[PDB]
């Protein structure tokens, strides 16, 4: 229920700490805590790239007119993403994008 | 606990059969390697 | 049960020259032989001897019409040259499950020319390099083997 | 002689084609999605 | 979900979003109760979102559960998870039952 | 027909037949475990061969010390570490006389290089033992931690930039009464995590300050930790060993006997030249014999004191400060303390229990509870054990740390060339562990007398020849460091081969690195043309599998393969397409040093050339040789935790879990409906609830009263 | 030699040696530099085949250096 969530948010806002953490921490920062909560670094670079390539958007992308020139979709295949990234502070692109 | 040192065993007759059979020519192959550029130098021809 | 009982059941107490096939299976034998088959037999086409504990081939009627013979699950290990002097008209040979040591045991089959298929399964001779090729060039008369000469046909 | 008939069975490898006997019909595949039904001939 | 559908709570009815015209493997139209059962089981995240949330059961052992089934606070309205053992189903009389 | 592979040796010389027996030049995974037991055995053996020396108590570290140098000479063929100083000095004198102006020039060059070097050079190394945390860490991290601790302790050597101030600050830090430093401490966790309860326990690290007394730091600096290297040394030792090894390398480079730092076919040239030289000057009618000697317990017998003597003799005419700088390393090694590692494990089968006994508590339990071998080892190690789970170890060399100086000592042993003016002359080669000895005499009897004299001489210098792994034969056929020489022919025993997979940088970079690795393998390890071509084929296969860039004309299917196929269909110059774009590979031996872009430039489609080499493409953005195009992309490298202080203080407040719980329901009801991009989570929640209320009212889930109530509250939020 | 070390991987090995020569802007004797090699190949094709005369003349008559028969250039 919208009303229940609204009242719960108001009750939480009554407390200062929750209000502060919600005001400052961003949605991007929300993902970070979960990562270290259940993720860490790996090794074996040869296999690392093998895993990375199979993912959706492993390749970093620059920001500019050329970056936006390539489309979001192509013949039912995604190429890049709209929302900004955290690490690269920009868009991320799929491997197929390069081929495009 | 004491270390379980490996036991001592005599000659196993199945290793000879393994070597004999694995060296035979079957009816199927499982190797498909990519191509290489054209060979020009004599060393490349010898290697090819 | 004994070879005699099997002979009586198959022949049903009739003349020996009335059946062209025999089934001597699961029959105990004296010191590993194939007794109960007298030399008076004149016509025979198919044979079947399995789990008979046959250790040697030294007792067999002389024949000129047999084309198939089946031996399996036996500890027989000896020269088979006697088959040429007993019945040089074999076409199907089955030694699956027998106990043969080396290639020399199958040498005496060269003098036989009518053999076209030979079977040797889980035999101590079968586990060797180029056993398939070595046997082929050792028995040129052979036209079939365990089943993969060039294709697959059925007996 | 015909077309894909799942009833006759799946596609037959060259091993079974070579050991086939005349007057018997089999099924083969040209490429993905274009199967065909063939029959051996004496000639 | 099943207790939700069985209770015939008005919220469960108001949480429907698709359509109810399903059948069985034999091809028969069922009563609306079982149609709703199948609809909600197929789409579990239909009545859960609009059901409404309730503060966690503040107590020594009583603790809440969220819509994702994780042992997370801010539970569903009414639902409670007690860290005790509930033993039920006494007097299995096997009373006389007829068959139509 | 029972195959017998060894029968090949009948038809082929064994030197060629056993070529490349081990595909791996590194370490296998099944090697005997190198744990606490192995290091205990190593220290036991090191002290066993030198137990006839002088045993005393160090007045600095308070540890047992054994000094075998100038000790009684051996009376048995067993390994001995008693190296007389006079023999070593005489051997160095002979080497210097034979090579006039060699020691002086090498020392001058080493000191000049040290003067011009920088602290950053220390970062080029394997795992280093960090003392602040007492573990194994990368070289850069260890150097940074040491620098930070020095700064905390009013030591700023790294600020000056030079290596000399850094080492001066190291030896000064060895004098501070109390040393303060940073360390990492892990504390358990209480933050939520969705498995079945929204609660998980883990470990979070924090930086703390810790102080240690003088003796503790002294012991820590000399400690050697264990991870065929057996142990690693911290940063306090790295600079001095670097300088000493540079000196030894300068000396060795001009020593014809030295087999280092030769690499490649130069090794074969040196081998053949040595054989030819020895045969040429053989006495008319004499006999030449060759020994493929091996050294047992090489690093368990060499003494750091003998290395100190060698360094002093070499730098006899040099500035006093440089002499001290060179001497600082041997003295540090002469006081090395070994760390025994993790410890042992003891179990109880009846109760199905097990536990780990760490090194400090090694003797905390009766010895009867250890198996026989461990019981005996602990009984023998008791005298050389410290209460802090460390073992004093004066002698030994724990594998390679003064390999160049070891080679210099071996060359000195080989340079005597005669004892008693008998009728034999010896020489040969040696590379830091193995020596090939050539002796020319009249008859084999005199050759063996000379071999015996050489054996005794090397015994006097502490070098122990392996009688159980050495043999002698007429010169012309022998071995030297896994390289069999036989009447001109030369073969390798173990050759490193390319490993599966790409280098792991990017398409063009990976291709270039693979090709250059193949080229280097051909040049150095001697890989034949056919083997190199097969390696190229395997690398291409692995590359295509990893990057999903199969041939454009292939029939494989993939997300990237559709675009590749379309490009292959639209392209005219199909020979010019890169392999990464499903094109044909054209690499071969003659063109293993040319980037594929340069190779295919002349055949590329001009439109394809423009697209590929576009000066401003969005992929490239901002050793090996390649071309900067659209295939030089960079992968996202951003992980771990930043904003550590703010995140830690937020997570330690209280209400974070409630915020996560409220976030989870709404933002997991849908797979992705988050207005991400630095949006405050409260703002995203406000927008999400606004949209949810709008949809509920539009579909009729809520009446107008609830609608207005929700907007009222949303109005109170601030984002509406 | 600076130009010889770069190709060393394809020149010298443990038990083999490849005779290789460098190049670089040696243009001017183009036609000649062509015919020779072409002619060489013809011999290489004829010596292996039986009766090299007719085959050699046949191949020589049916070869063109991109505009003209080999006979005119020779």
């Amino acid at each position: 229920m919208t009303l229940a969530k609204i009242e719960l948010l108001k009750q939480l806002l009554r407390d200062n700490e929750a209000k502060t953490v919600l005001k400052q921490t961003t949605v991007d920062q929300y993902n970070i805590i979960r990562k270290f909560n259940t993720s860490r670094i790996e090794k074996n670079p040869s296999l690392r790239m093998k895993w990375a390539m199979c993912s959706n958007f492993p390749l970093a992308l620059t920001k500019g007119d050329m970056a936006n020139r390539i489309p979001l979709e192509y013949k039912g295949i995604q190429l890049k993403t709209n929302a900004e990234d955290i690490g690269t502070k920009g868009q991320m692109c799929s491997i197929a994008a390069v081929t495009w | 606990e004491e270390p379980k040192i490996p036991n001592k065993c005599r000659v196993a007759a199945w290793v000879q059969t393994e070597m004999n059979l694995l060296s035979t020519l079957t009816s199927k192959r499982a190797l498909d390697l990519p191509e290489i550029g054209p060979d020009v130098a004599p060393v490349e021809h010898v290697g090819s | 049960m004994e070879m005699g009982r099997r002979i009586h059941l198959e022949l049903r107490n009739r003349t020996p020259s009335d059946v062209k096939e025999l089934v001597l299976d699961n029959s105990r034998s004296n010191e590993g032989k194939l007794e109960g088959l007298t030399d008076e037999f004149e016509e025979l086409e198919f044979l079947s001897t399995i789990n008979v504990g046959l250790t040697s081939i030294a007792n067999l009627p002389k024949l000129n019409k047999l084309k198939k013979l089946e031996l399996s699950d036996n500890r027989v290990s000896g020269g088979l040259e006697v088959l040429a002097e007993k019945c040089p008209n074999l076409t199907h040979l089955n030694l699956s499950g027998n106990k043969i040591k080396d290639l020399s045991t199958i040498e005496p089959l060269k003098k036989l020319e009518n053999l076209k298929s030979l079977d040797l399964f889980n035999c101590e001779v079968t586990n060797l390099n180029d056993y398939r090729e070595n046997v082929f060039k050792l028995l040129p008369q052979l036209t079939y083997l365990d089943g993969y000469d060039r294709d697959d046909k059925e007996a | 002689s015909g077309k894909y008939d799942p009833d006759l069975g799946d596609f037959k490898t060259i091993e079974e084609l070579e050991k086939l006997k005349p007057g018997e019909k089999a099924n083969i595949l040209l490429y993905q999605g274009k199967p065909v039904k063939v029959v051996k001939r004496k000639r | 979900i099943l207790c939700m559908v069985f209770s015939q709570d008005t919220r469960m009815f108001q949480g429907v979003r698709g359509e109810i015209n399903f059948l069985n493997r034999a091809g028969q139209l069922l009563s609306p109760m079982y149609q709703l059962q199948r609809y909600f089981l197929n789409r579990s995240n239909d009545l859960f979102d609009q059901w409404g949330y309730e503060e966690s059961p503040k107590a020594s052992e009583l603790h809440g559960i969220n819509e994702s089934m994780n042992a997370s606070d801010y539970t569903l309205k009414g639902v409670v998870v007690t860290r005790n053992v509930i033993d039920d189903f006494s007097s299995t009389e096997t009373e006389k039952v007829s068959i139509t | 027909m029972n195959i017998n592979p060894y029968f090949l040796f009948i038809d082929v010389p064994i030197q060629a037949a056993i070529s490349t027996t081990f595909p791996y030049t590194g370490v296998p995974p099944y090697s005997h475990g190198t744990g606490t037991g192995y290091t205990i055995d190593t220290v036991i053996r090191t002290h066993e061969y030198s137990n006839k020396g002088k045993q005393y108590i160090s007045d600095v570290t308070g540890c047992t010390m054994v000094d075998p140098t100038n000790g009684p000479l051996p009376e048995d063929n067993e390994p001995s570490a008693y190296a007389q100083l006079d023999c070593v000095l005489e051997a160095l004198d002979r080497m210097d006389e034979e090579h006039p102006g060699l020691f002086q020039a090498a020392s001058q060059n080493a000191m000049e290089t040290l003067m011009v070097t920088t602290v950053d050079k220390l970062t080029q190394g394997r795992q280093t033992f960090d003392w602040t945390v007492c573990r194994n860490q990368p070289a850069a991290t260890a150097l940074n931690t040491t620098i930070t601790s020095f700064r905390l302790n009013d030591l700023n050597g790294a600020d000056k930039g030079g290596l000399i101030p850094f080492c001066q600050d190291i030896i000064d830090s060895l004098d501070r009464p109390e040393m303060t430093f940073f360390s990492v401490k892990n504390i358990k966790k209480k933050l939520p995590a969705k498995n079945r309860k929204g609660f998980l326990i883990k470990r979070i690290p924090m930086k703390v300050k810790d102080k240690i007394t003088k003796v503790e730091y002294i012991k820590r600096a000399l400690s050697l930790n264990t991870m065929r290297a057996i142990a690693t040394a911290g940063i306090q030792i790295r600079g001095f060993v670097l300088v000493v090894e540079n000196l030894a390398k300068n000396i060795c480079e001009n020593l014809e006997q030295s087999g280092l730092p030769v690499g490649g076919n130069e090794k074969k040239a040196k081998l053949s030249n040595a054989v030819a030289k020895m045969l040429s000057n053989c006495p008319p009618g004499g006999i030449s014999m060759t020994v493929t000697g091996d050294n047992t317990k090489w690093n368990e017998c060499l003494n750091p004191r003998i290395f100190l003597a060698m360094t002093e003799r070499i730098t006899r005419d040099s500035p006093i400060w440089f002499r001290d700088f060179c001497s600082i390393a041997p003295v540090l090694f002469s006081n090395k303390i070994a760390r025994l590692g993790k410890g042992f494990m003891i179990t109880s089968k009846t109760k199905r229990l097990k536990a780990q006994i760490p090194c400090p508590d090694l003797f905390s339990i009766p010895l009867e509870r250890y198996n026989e071998e461990t019981r005996a080892k602990l009984k023998k190690l008791k005298p050389f054990f410290n209460e802090e789970g460390t073992a004093s170890l004066s002698p030994g060399m724990m594998m390679g740390m003064f390999n160049m100086l070891s080679t210099v000592l071996g060359v000195a042993a080989l340079g005597i060339k005669n004892i008693g003016n008998k009728e034999y002359l010896w020489d040969g080669l040696q590379s830091s562990d193995d020596f090939a000895l050539f002796v020319n005499a009249k008859d084999e009897e005199t050759c063996m007398e000379g071999i015996n004299d050489f054996y005794r001489t090397c015994k006097l210098l502490g070098i122990n020849m392996s009688k159980k792994k050495s043999y002698c034969n007429e010169t012309g056929m022998f071995e030297f460091t896994s390289m069999f020489y036989r009447d001109g022919f030369v073969s390798n025993f173990a050759m490193e081969l390319p490993s599966f997979g790409v280098a792991g940088v990017n398409e063009s970079a990976d291709m270039a690195i693979g090709m250059t690795i193949i080229k280097n393998n051909m040049i150095n390890n001697g890989m034949g043309p056919a083997t190199a071509q097969t390696a190229i084929q395997l690398f291409i296969a692995d590359y295509r599998y990893t990057y999903k860039c199969h041939r454009g004309d292939s029939k494989v299917e993939g997300k990237r393969m559709k675009i590749i196929k379309e490009l292959w269909e639209n392209t005219k110059g199909r020979d010019g397409l890169l392999v990464a774009d499903g094109g044909p590979n054209i690499y071969n031996l003659r063109n293993l040093h040319i980037p594929e872009i340069v190779l295919k430039y002349n055949l590329m489609d001009p439109e394809y050339k423009g697209r590929l080499l576009h000066p401003q493409n969005p992929f490239v953005g901002h050793d090996y040789d390649a071309v900067s195009g659209t295939h030089s992309w960079r992968t996202k490298r951003n992980r771990s935790i930043l904003n550590t202080d703010q995140r830690n203080m937020i997570l330690e407040e209280q209400c974070y879990a409630k915020c996560c719980n409220l976030f989870e329901a709404c933002f997991n009801s849908a797979s992705y409906r988050k207005p991400v991009g630095q949006h405050s989570m409260l703002e995203a929640m406000a927008h999400r609830l606004r949209m949810d209320a709008r949809l509920d009212y539009e579909s009729g889930r809520m009446s107008k009263d609830d609608f207005e109530k929700a907007m009222a509250h949303l109005g109170e939020i601030g984002y509406i | 030699s600076a130009e010889f070390i770069e190709m060393l991987h394809c020149l010298q090995g443990e038990n083999w040696r490849q005779i290789y020569h460098p190049g670089g802007n040696k243009l001017t004797e183009s036609r000649s530099q062509s015919m020779i090699v072409a002619c060489r190949k013809i011999i290489r094709r004829s010596i292996v085949a039986s009766n090299p005369l007719e085959l050699a003349v046949e191949i020589a008559n049916k070869t063109v250096i991109d505009t003209e028969p080999l006979k005119s250039c020779l």
